[PDB]
């Protein structure tokens, strides 16, 4: 979609088969000199960016600490845990002792 | 296959629409691109001309070239002390490459390249909203000396770095009205210095040819119907839309675009440490801040208002 | 953000240039004609009134995008990785489950 | 004489390490003709009569 | 009471009984170079 995010895409910043719309218009020239009159939306990116609003790491409930490389969430209760814990008879010792 | 000899290598004439005189221009220095997308201010300009290069293009410090308002489109030194950079105020220049430049710039609306010599005044300007850009959650007009050091991204000073490529192909004709006379209702072909030149007349019919001597091609009747241009000219230039491809319009070359975003450790500032005054089941942060100053709140439960 | 580079327009002169189609990003060939041609030193070709004018524009990539990208993920399930510290009998294990 | 944009006008002559300037109040703004605002004319456009 | 009136007081103008309670805090340096920061709570006679 033209003038949204999105507006250019492609698989990796290297790769070679970019799609884009970015409802772009050539227009007549008018003076007498050489020039190529293109109408363009505006970058998508860039509105996105002044309409970003907050992310998650001032956002997310029960106080998750947002990462990336990996994209995860750190240090946040939400629940219980249920362990099981095998415990070997070597800690234990007899009542005696 | 990216070369950086520039020797084989040539600037142009680029049309933007505002030298000294306040009207559309052709100049020798052509602002292309802005790319202020990086945090400390500094900004990459790309112009029409070559930098750090001298006539042959061997690198040649505190030397530029480009194409002079004459028939016999020599390329011609000056010297990197007559350029200036503008705004609002003067720019501090930091970097030059060919066809690309680093200057910082106060906040301003318009950016200007100027030739400051004693004749020459020749200058041009794009429109760019260059603006006052801090890093972090405090504005700030210059760095302080107390700070976090979080990281940043900023342009590099060395022109050694690359952030790309630019495509570069081979000129194609550049006409001339100097090189075509009418005599007696008849056209003459006049080159300069016994420099080969090609020419085309469709008249009576597409006649091409070569010359380097005068010629009643045809006769004819007006020069206005004909055309004359150079033809020893294979010097690679990075295609605009002020200019017009050759035939064999595919990449030439590649030529490398400087000052890449280095990550780089900066300092920003540390606000006022607040004053938190608790009562039961809230709390009250007096907080003062010269500077806007984000706070951010959230609750640590199933709703983070 | 995208660049948005626009090449050399192309010309001929009493002489069409039906624009043959390629795969870069969202390009955009248009042709025109009653054009006239005219950089510094004169007017660039013979042909009187009847020119076309090829006008190409496809989109590309800005230098600094190798910083300043947003790349979109899709979300479907997250699992838990805690790290407990389990002391028993005066015997410590720091172990992930 | 072609100006910025600013709230007063002010001539001197820099002779004999005295200025002898001299400043008066006056509002200029940056003005536009037609309907688009525009810091310098473009290339393309509809060549609107003004004055 | 910092950032407000009377932050700084003295019975007259030339005495040297002067009493304050603004808001200085000294921080830890952390560049190289000898300085002293200090974060103050905005002066409350300019408030005021
Ligand atoms: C976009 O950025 C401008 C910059 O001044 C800001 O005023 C505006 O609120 C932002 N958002 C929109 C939706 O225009
Ligand atoms: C012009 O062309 C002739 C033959 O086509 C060649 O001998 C001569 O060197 C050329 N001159 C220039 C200046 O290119």
């Amino acid at each position: 979609n033209p003038g949204a995010f999105g507006d250019i895409q492609a698989s990796s910043l290297d790769a070679t088969d970019i799609v884009a719309r970015t409802d772009i218009r050539l227009l007549k020239p008018s003076v007498k000199n050489i020039h190529v009159p293109y109408t363009q939306a505006v970058s998508g990116y860039e509105m996105w960016k002044n309409n970003s609003g907050r992310p998650l790491q001032e956002t997310a409930p029960f106080g998750c600490k947002i990462e990336v490389e990996p994209l995860r969430a750190t240090n946040c209760a939400y629940g219980h845990i249920p362990i099981s814990i095998d415990i070997p008879d070597a800690a234990f010792v007899r009542s005696s002792e | 296959s990216i070369t950086d000899d520039f020797t084989l290598t040539s600037p142009y004439l680029g049309f933007c629409p505002y030298c000294r005189h306040s009207a559309p221009c052709f100049s020798p220095i052509k602002i292309e691109n802005v790319w202020d997308e990086s945090d400390d201010g500094s900004i990459r300009i790309q112009v029409s001309a070559q930098f750090g290069y001298n006539q042959a293009g061997t690198a040649d410090v505190t030397k530029f070239r480009y194409m002079s308002y004459d028939h016999d489109h020599d390329i011609k030194e000056d010297s990197m002390e007559k350029l200036a950079i503008s705004t609002s105020g003067p720019c501090r220049r930091l970097g030059h490459k060919g066809y690309f430049l680093l200057a910082q710039c106060p906040p301003g609306d318009s950016v200007t390249v100027s030739i400051t010599s004693g004749a020459s005044e020749n200058s041009c300007t794009v429109e760019k909203k260059i603006r006052r850009k801090f890093v972090g959650r405090e504005e700030y007009l210059f760095p302080p000396v107390h700070g976090k050091l979080v990281k940043c991204h900023v342009y590099d000073h060395l022109k050694e770095t690359s952030a790309g490529y630019i495509t570069m192909h081979r000129p194609g004709p550049h006409a001339y009205k100097s090189y075509l006379e009418e005599a007696s209702g008849e056209v003459y072909i006049k080159p300069p210095s016994g420099k080969n030149v090609t020419y085309e007349c469709k008249c009576g019919d597409y006649s091409t040819g070569i010359v380097s001597t005068r010629t009643k091609m045809n006769g004819c009747t007006k020069a206005k119907q004909c055309i004359a241009y150079k033809r020893d000219q294979t010097k690679w230039v990075f295609n605009s839309p002020d200019l017009i491809r050759h035939t064999d319009h595919s990449v030439q070359g590649k030529l490398h675009i400087p000052f890449r975003l280095t990550p780089t450790v900066c300092p920003v500032p540390l606000a006022h440490t607040p004053t938190v005054t608790k009562w039961f089941k809230g709390i009250t942060l007096h907080l003062t801040a010269t500077r806007p100053t984000l706070l951010t709140t959230r609750k640590l439960g199933l709703r983070a208002d | 953000k995208f660049h948005t580079v626009v090449p050399s327009p192309q010309v001929k002169c009493c002489g069409s240039l039906e624009c043959k189609a390629s795969s870069k990003a969202d390009y955009t060939c248009r042709v025109f004609g009653g054009v006239y041609p005219f950089m510094w030193g004169g007017a660039q070709c013979f042909c009187d009134s009847e020119n076309t004018q090829l006008s190409e524009a496809y989109v590309e990539f800005a230098p600094d995008c190798t910083i300043d990208h947003a790349v979109a993920l899709k979300v479907h399930t997250a699992a838990l990785k805690v790290g407990l510290r389990i002391v028993y009998g005066n015997t410590t294990a720091r172990l992930d489950t």
